[PDB]
C-alpha cells in the first residue's frame, strides 16, 4: 500500500524515528524515495501531531526540489551538530543530494532506511530495458529490480564512515530483506554483521541495541588492527 | 462432548506424602543436589523436585543458572505465590499446548538438566507429549489451507486416517505484486499443507483431530493478503510503554497468522493492546464486553488512542443499537440469553451481524466470569477464527474437570508484578487488615442473639469510625485521592451524615454520579468520596490512590481483589520506592470478620503483597476523635437497637 | 519460528558438562567475568588544591530508568559518598555545586569544604523536577566569574554531570574554547549513557578527561577516577602564600570562665550564626569561631591545618607497586608478611624493593587503605641516609 495509499504505514515511521532521534546523537542523514515521496513523507507530519518532540530533541533540515534551498540547509548542517545542536538532517536517496559528501565522525554517522529504493517513477523505460537483458540473460525481471535498489542504497546508505572507527548506524527499515538486502549487501558485511541473530527487530527492542552498541563503543579505544612488521598471518 | 484434551494428571501414586522412606526419584535428585554443593556452589539443587502437587523455584543463589530460569523454566509452571531471594512455589496446569516452540522431550532433558537427573516420578512423563505441535493455517484461498507442522513425522499417522474420513482433495504496477508472492516461502520449512474440503467438513473435522492424540492450533492470517474488506485503523500518537509492546511480539513473533490469549495484572493496559490489536492487524474486529460497564468504558480509550469514530462506533448492549447496519469494529456483550424471543429484532442483529462479523476478534475480558455453561455460548455462538482472553485470573470456578485451552488455544503471556510495581507504573499498594478493640457493649449482645442483627452489630461500631474518622484527616494531609467502600448504605450513611463526605448508593441519580467523579476525580478541594456495592459493579471505575474498605463477609476473594487491583493508581510522582498506593480494611475482632480476615490474610499471602495488620492508631486523641463518649455510642446503639435486618443486605 | 527462537538462547545456555558436574562452568565463567581495571596510575607533576565545580544536568533525561528509579538517584545518592571520599583525600580543595534547570544555572552550593551543607543540599536536591533542557553556556558563566576572582595559583577544574542530551544554549560556546583554555580552566565532563561529539570536542580541547557512564559499577570508577587530584596543563602556580596555622583555644587558659560564651558580635571571630565557647583561633584577625581547617572571612587567608590536609596528599604521590607470581617460594610457613595466613589463588604479592609477600587482603589493604609496603620499613629507615 504505496506512499499515498495508507497513512496508518505512517504511523510509525515518527515513532521509530523519534526514538532513533532521542537516542542516537551527533547528526543522522536519512534516507526518502523522491521529493513528493518527501512531500508525501511530511505531508501527515504537520498536521498531524508529530513533531512535537522531533523538533525538541533535534532539528530538522528539509531539503529542497530546488537545488539553491537544498544547499542552505546544508550549511546549516555542518554547522548546526557541531555546536550544541544534533540537528538530523532529513534528505533523498535517488536525489542527487545523496553524492560528494563523505560524512565524518565529526557530524553524520547514523542512517535509516526507509522502503525499497528502487525506481517507482519512470513508466516504460523498464520494458525495453527489461526484455533486452531478457534477450540476454531472460531471467533478469525479478533480477536487477532487485539491485537497482540495492546499488543506490549503500551508495546513499554506506556513505557516513570514512577511516575505520568512524561509526554508522545504517538501520533497515525494509519489508524487503529476505533474500534481496542479503544479496545486495557486501559480502564483507552480511557476514560478520548483518543478522547475526537480529532480523524481525521491533524498534521498541531495536532501541537498546544502539544503546548498546554506542556505549560500549564509545570508551575504551586505543588500539584496534595494529600492524607494525610484516608477519604474514595470510589473511 | 468431545472437549477433552489431556487434562492436568498427578492423581495417585503417593502416601502419606512425608516422604522421608521413599522420596524415590527424589533421592535421585537428593543424591546429586546434595553431592553436588562442595566448593562454595551447589551445581545441584533440582527445584526440589516434588512428583505429585507441583515443584518449587530454587531462586535463592540463581545466579545464571536458575535466574535464567527465574523466568524460562517457568513456562508450564505458573509462580503462584512471590518472595523474596528464597524459594518460589508455583502450579503445574495445561501450559505445554503454549510452549509450543519446543518438545516435551527437549524440556524433559532440561528438566532433568536442571534437576542434575533428579528424575521425574513419570507423572509428568505420562502427561508429556499428549498433544503435538499442530497448527491451522487460514490461507488466503477463504478458509485455510491444511498446514500440518515444520516436522513431517504426524502426517504419517494422519492421512493414513484422516482422508479415510474425510479427504482433503501494468508491468512494474504489477512487478511488486508478486514479489509479495515470491515471499511467499516453505513455512520455515516444508509446510506439508493440504486443501480446503470445502468448509463445512472442519468442525466434523476438528472433533476428530484431537481424537487420536494431535491438537490443533487455530490462526488468523488477515495481514498480507485479505479478501474482505479492511477498515480504517489510525493510531493518533498513542505512546504506549515495554510492558505491552512485548505482548503483541509475544502474539506475533512468527509470520501474521496465529492467535493469542494474554494475561495482564489488574489495572494495565487492557483497552490499549487490543485497540491496539484492533488497528495494526487490519481487522474488522469485535469486542465482548462484560457489561455495559465494559462497553462505555472501553469504545472511550478507543475513542482516545484510535480516531475511528465517524459513527464507525458499534456499542450493542441495553438498547445502545449503536450503528447496527454496516458493522466495521463493534462492542458487544456475551449474549447470556437462551430465552424465547428475548430481543426481537436486536438480538437477531446481534445473531445476523455476527454472521456479518464473520469472524473478526473475540475480545474477551476476564473469563473467568464466564460460566462453563456459558462456555458453551462462547463456541457455539461465536465461531471465530482468532480470540483474545483478557482474563487477569488463571484458575478459576475449582473445576478441574474442564480446562481453557480447548476454549481459547495458547494461553500467551502474564505480566510480572515485579517489573510493574518496582520497574514500571504500577503503585505499590499497602494492604491493611485493621482490626480494632470494639466496645463490649456490641458484643454480650452478638453472643445472646443467633440472629443476623448481630451482623449489624459490629459493623455499626464508632471503634470502626474512630479508625474511619483517623485516616481521613491523616491522608488529607497528604492531599492525595482516598476512597472508602463500605458494605451497606445506612450504616455508611451515617458516616456520611456525622464527617459528611461524597457518597453513592444504589438507586442515586447518575448523572449527579457523574457530577461526583467531576467533583472527585477532577477537583482538588475535597480527595475524599465514598461508595457502595454498585459503583464498583455497575457504574464505575474509580480512579484514586488509597483504598479503605469496611465490606468483608462473602467468600468471593478475588472479586474483592480486583476491585482494589483496579482503582488504586500511582499516588504522586514519589521519588521514593515506598509503597504509595494504600489499602484498609476495617475488622472486627473475635467476630466473623476476624475470623473470615484470616483466611482473607491467607488469600493475601497466598498471592503476596505488602501487608500489615495495625490495631492502634498513630494517636487517637491526637485527632478530636467524635464518639469519644460511649454515651454518644450508646446514642448509637439506641439506633441500632431500632434498626432492622434491612441495613444488613447487600445488593444480592 | 521465534518460538523456538526465543528459546534457542536459552537452551544452550542452560547446557554444560554434563553427566556429572552441571552448572559447575557456569559459575566459573562468572568469576571469570570479574577482575576490571584496577589502577594504571603512576603519574605525576599536577594536582594541588583543586576547586571543584559540580554541573548537573537537570533535564528530561531523568525520567528515564536504566539504572535506577531515576538517573539522579543513580547520580545523586553516590555524590554525597564521592563528597565524602573527596574530603577523605583531598581536604585542601573546595567543590562549587551549581545545578543547570530550566536552561539556566543555579549555582546551588558555593565553592566550600564543609560537607554537611554540601551533603545537605544533595539531600535538598532529591526532590528536584529537573524540568526543562540542559544550559552549560549559564553554567560556564558561573563558573568563569566565580573562578576569575579565584587566584591563578589555584586548581581551576570543572567536573560537570551531563545527562547526554542536546546541549541547549547559545552563545557561541563553541568560541568558549578560547575563553577558558586562555583563563587556564579545565572542564571535565562524563556522559550518562551516551556521548556529545561537541562536548567531547570540548573536553579535547580542554584538556579535561571526558568518558561515559556504562554501569554504576562503572559510574563509580570513574568517580574514583576523578577522586585523585590529576596532573592537569603546565604552567599553572608554583606556590600559595600565607597559610595560616592557627591555635585551638581551651578557653580555660588563665581567666577560669570570664566570658560566658565566645561569640558576642564583638569578638574576633564568631562567624556563623550560633553560639560559642571558644575552640579555634586565626593568626590574622585572630579570630575565634567555630574550628574549620580551611579558610576565613576577614583575614580571608587559609586556615591550613597541617595534620589533616597537609598530610593527605603529602603520601598520595610517592607510591610504587607490588608485582604477582604464581610460584611457591614458601616465605614464612607458608605464610603472609602481612595478614600472616595461606589459600593460595596463585597471586603471591612480592613488594618490588623489600620482597615481602602478601595476599589480596593484604594487597588491598595497602593499595586502597595503607598506600604504602610497611615491609619497607624496618628496611627503608634502617639504612637511611
Ligand atoms: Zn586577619
Ligand atoms: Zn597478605
Ligand atoms: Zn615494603
Amino acid at each position: 500500500f504505496e506512499t499515498r495509499e495508507d497513512i496508518a504505514v505512517i504511523r510509525n515511521y515518527g515513532n521509530l524515528l523519534l526514538e532513533m532521534s532521542a537516542v542516537v546523537p551527533d547528526g543522522i542523514v536519512a534516507f526518502f524515495t523522491s521529493y513528493q515521496y518527501m512531500e508525501s513523507t511530511v505531508a501527515s507530519w504537520y498536521e498531524q501531531g508529530i513533531l512535537e518532540n522531533i523538533q525538541r530533541n533535534k532539528l530538522l533540515f528539509i531539503e529542497t526540489q530546488d537545488g539553491a534551498e537544498t544547499s542552505v540547509a546544508l550549511e546549516k548542517y555542518q554547522e548546526a551538530c557541531e555546536n550544541g545542536r544534533g540537528a538530523i538532517l532529513l534528505s533523498v536517496a535517488r536525489g542527487k543530494v545523496s553524492e560528494g559528501i563523505d560524512f565524518v565522525h565529526h557530524y553524520g554517522r547514523a542512517v535509516i532506511m526507509f522502503g525499497v529504493p528502487y525506481v517507482y517513477t519512470q513508466s516504460r523505460i523498464l520494458k525495453a530495458r527489461l526484455e533486452y537483458l531478457r534477450d540476454q540473460f531472460q531471467i533478469r525481471e525479478n533480477d536487477f529490480l532487485t539491485f537497482d535498489a540495492m546499488r543506490h542504497a549503500a551508495q546513499c546508505v554506506g556513505r557516513a564512515i570514512r577511516g575505520k572507527t568512524d561509526y554508522g548506524l545504517m538501520v533497515f527499515a525494509d519489508k524487503r530483506f529476505a533474500r534481496g538486502d542479503k544479496r545486495g549487501k557486501l559480502p564483507r558485511w552480511i557476514q560478520e554483521h548483518l543478522t547475526d541473530a537480529n532480523l524481525n527487530l521491533t524498534v521498541d527492542e531495536g532501541v537498546q541495541v544502539a544503546k548498546y552498541f554506542l556505549r560500549q563503543m564509545a570508551q575504551p579505544f586505543h588500539r584496534e588492527d595494529q600492524l607494525g612488521l610484516s608477519l604474514l598471518s595470510l589473511e | 462432548p468431545g472437549n477433552d484434551p489431556q487434562e492436568a494428571v498427578p492423581s495417585a501414586a503417593g502416601k502419606q506424602v512425608d516422604e522421608s522412606g521413599t522420596k524415590v526419584d527424589e533421592y535421585g535428585a537428593k543424591d546429586y543436589r546434595l553431592q553436588m554443593p562442595l566448593k562454595d556452589d551447589h551445581t545441584s539443587r533440582p527445584l526440589w523436585v516434588a512428583p505429585d502437587g507441583h515443584i518449587f523455584l530454587e531462586a535463592f543463589s540463581p545466579v545464571y543458572k536458575y535466574a535464567q530460569d527465574f523466568l524460562v523454566a517457568i513456562a508450564e509452571p505458573v509462580c503462584r505465590p512471590t518472595h523474596v531471594h528464597e524459594y518460589k512455589l508455583t502450579a503445574y496446569s495445561l501450559y505445554a499446548a503454549v510452549s509450543v516452540g519446543l518438545q516435551t522431550s527437549d524440556i524433559t532433558e532440561y528438566l532433568r538438566k536442571l534437576s542434575k537427573t533428579g528424575v521425574p516420578d513419570g507423572i509428568m512423563q505420562f502427561i508429556k507429549l499428549c498433544t503435538v505441535s499442530y497448527g491451522k493455517v487460514k490461507l488466503v484461498l477463504k478458509h485455510n489451507r491444511y498446514f500440518v507442522e515444520s516436522c513431517h513425522p504426524d502426517v504419517i499417522q494422519h492421512l493414513l486416517q484422516d482422508p479415510v474420513i474425510r479427504e482433503c482433495r501494468m508491468d512494474l504496477f504489477d512487478f511488486y505484486e508478486q514479489m509479495d508472492k515470491d515471499e511467499e516461502e516453505e513455512e520455515e520449512t516444508q509446510t506439508v499443507s493440504f486443501e480446503v474440503k470445502q468448509e463445512m467438513i472442519e468442525e466434523l473435522q476438528k472433533r476428530c483431530i484431537h481424537l487420536e492424540y494431535p491438537l490443533l492450533a487455530e490462526y488468523d492470517f488477515r495481514n498480507d493478503s485479505v479478501n474482505p474488506d479492511i477498515n480504517i485503523d489510525l493510531k493518533p500518537t498513542a505512546v504506549l510503554r515495554p510492558y505491552q509492546e512485548k505482548s503483541l511480539r509475544k502474539m506475533f513473533g512468527n509470520g501474521r497468522a496465529r492467535s493469542g490469549v494474554i494475561v495482564l495484572p489488574c489495572g494495565a493496559g487492557k483497552s490499549l493492546v487490543g485497540v491496539t490489536a484492533a488497528c495494526t492487524v487490519r481487522k474488522r474486529c469485535l469486542v465482548l464486553g462484560n457489561s455495559a460497564v465494559s462497553v462505555e468504558q472501553w469504545k472511550a480509550q478507543f475513542k482516545m488512542w484510535s480516531t475511528i469514530d465517524d459513527s464507525q462506533i458499534c456499542r450493542f448492549t441495553s438498547d445502545a443499537k449503536d450503528k447496527p447496519i454496516g458493522c466495521s469494529v463493534a462492542i458487544s456483550t456475551y449474549s447470556m440469553l437462551g430465552h424465547t424471543t428475548k430481543r426481537s429484532w436486536e438480538a437477531e442483529r446481534v445473531m445476523e451481524w455476527l454472521k456479518t462479523q464473520e469472524w473478526g476478534l473475540m475480545i474477551l475480558d476476564e473469563v473467568h466470569t464466564i460460566p462453563a455453561k456459558m462456555f458453551r455460548r462462547v463456541l457455539t455462538i461465536v465461531q471465530a477464527h482468532c480470540k483474545l482472553g483478557l482474563t487477569a485470573t488463571l484458575v478459576r470456578e475449582d473445576d478441574k474437570i474442564v480446562d481453557l485451552n480447548f476454549l481459547i488455544g495458547p494461553k500467551l503471556y502474564e505480566a510480572n508484578w515485579m517489573e510493574l510495581q518496582n520497574n514500571g507504573y504500577i503503585a505499590k499498594v499497602q494492604c491493611a487488615e485493621v482490626w480494632c478493640p470494639m466496645s463490649p457493649e456490641f458484643y454480650r449482645e452478638y453472643v445472646a442473639i443467633k440472629t443476623k442483627k448481630r451482623i449489624l452489630l459490629y459493623t455499626m461500631n464508632p471503634n470502626k469510625f474512630r479508625a474511619c474518622q483517623f485516616l481521613i484527616k491523616f491522608h488529607e494531609r497528604r492531599n492525595d485521592k482516598i476512597i472508602v467502600f463500605a458494605d451497606n448504605v445506612f450504616a455508611l450513611k451515617e458516616y456520611a451524615i456525622r464527617l459528611n463526605k461524597p457518597y453513592i448508593y444504589g438507586p442515586t441519580s447518575q448523572g449527579e454520579r457523574m457530577q461526583i467523579l467531576q467533583n472527585f476525580k477532577h477537583n482538588p478541594k475535597i480527595n475524599t468520596i465514598f461508595i457502595s456495592k454498585v459503583g464498583d459493579t455497575s457504574f464505575d471505575l474509580p480512579e484514586a490512590n488509597v483504598l479503605i474498605q469496611i465490606s468483608s463477609h462473602g467468600g468471593s476473594r478475588r472479586q474483592e481483589a480486583q476491585r482494589l487491583g483496579r482503582v488504586l493508581r500511582a499516588k504522586k510522582g514519589m521519588v521514593a520506592e515506598e509503597y504509595n498506593a494504600f489499602f484498609y480494611s476495617l475488622v472486627s475482632q473475635d467476630t466473623q470478620e476476624m475470623a473470615y480476615s484470616t483466611k482473607r490474610q491467607r488469600f493475601l499471602v497466598d498471592q503476596g503483597y505488602s501487608f500489615k495488620v495495625i490495631t492502634k492508631l498513630a494517636g487517637m486523641e491526637e485527632e478530636d476523635l467524635a464518639f469519644s463518649t460511649k454515651e454518644e455510642q450508646q446514642q448509637l446503639l439506641q439506633k441500632v437497637l431500632a434498626a432492622t435486618d434491612l441495613d444488613a443486605e447487600e445488593e444480592v | 519460528r521465534w518460538e523456538g527462537g526465543y528459546e534457542r538462547t536459552w537452551e544452550i545456555l542452560k547446557e554444560d558438562e554434563s553427566g556429572s558436574l552441571k552448572a559447575t562452568i557456569e559459575d566459573i565463567l562468572f568469576k571469570a567475568k570479574r577482575k576490571r581495571v584496577f589502577e594504571h596510575h603512576g603519574q605525576v607533576r599536577l594536582g594541588m588544591m583543586r576547586h571543584l565545580y559540580v554541573v548537573v544536568d537537570g533535564s528530561r533525561t531523568m525520567e528515564d530508568q536504566d539504572l535506577k528509579p531515576n538517573r539522579l538517584t543513580c547520580t545523586l545518592k553516590l555524590l554525597e559518598y564521592f563528597v565524602e571520599e573527596y574530603f577523605d583525600q583531598n581536604p585542601i580543595s573546595q567543590i562549587g555545586i551549581i545545578v543547570t534547570k530550566s536552561k539556566r544555572a543555579e549555582k546551588l552550593t558555593e565553592l566550600s569544604g564543609n560537607p554537611r551543607k554540601h551533603i545537605t543540599s544533595l539531600k535538598k536536591a532529591v526532590d528536584m523536577t529537573c524540568h526543562g533542557e540542559p544550559s552549560l553556556y549559564n553554567s560556564l558563566s558561573i563558573a568563569m566569574q566565580t573562578l576569575k576572582h579565584m587566584p591563578g595559583h589555584t586548581s581551576r577544574e570543572v567536573l560537570i554531570i551531563f545527562s547526554s542530551l542536546t546541549t541547549c544554549d547559545p552563545s557561541n560556546i563553541y568560541d568558549l574554547i578560547k575563553t577558558l583554555k586562555a583563563a587556564k580552566i579545565r572542564v571535565s565532563v562524563i556522559g550518562l549513557s551516551a556521548e556529545v561529539r561537541v562536548c567531547t570536542v570540548l573536553a579535547r580541547e580542554t584538556g579535561g578527561t571526558y568518558h561515559v557512564i556504562l554501569d554504576e559499577s562503572h559510574y563509580k570508577e570513574l568517580l574514583t577516577h576523578h577522586v585523585s587530584p590529576p596532573p592537569a596543563s603546565s604552567s599553572s602556580e608554583c606556590s600559595l602564600i600565607r597559610m595560616g596555622f592557627p591555635q585551638h583555644t581551651i578557653a580555660s587558659l588563665s581567666d577560669q570562665d570570664a566570658k560566658p560564651s565566645f561569640s558576642m558580635a564583638h569578638l574576633d571571630g564568631n562567624t556563623e550564626p550560633g553560639l560559642t565557647l571558644g575552640g579555634y583561633f586565626c593568626p590574622q584577625c585572630r579570630a575565634k569561631y567555630c574550628e574549620l581547617p580551611v579558610e576565613c572571612k576577614i583575614c580571608g587567608l587559609t586556615l591550613v591545618s597541617a595534620p589533616h590536609l597537609a598530610r593527605s596528599y603529602h603520601h598520595l604521590f610517592p607510591l610504587d607497586a607490588f608485582q604477582e607470581i604464581p610460584l611457591e617460594e614458601y616465605n614464612g610457613e607458608r605464610f603472609c608478611y602481612g595478614c600472616q595466613g595461606e589459600l593460595k589463588d596463585q597471586h603471591v604479592y612480592v613488594c618490588a624493593v623489600c620482597q615481602n609477600v602478601f595476599c589480596v587482603d593484604c594487597d588491598v589493604f595497602v593499595h586502597d587503605s595503607l598506600h604504602c609496603c610497611p615491609g619497607c620499613i624496618h628496611k627503608i629507615p634502617a639504612p637511611s641516609g
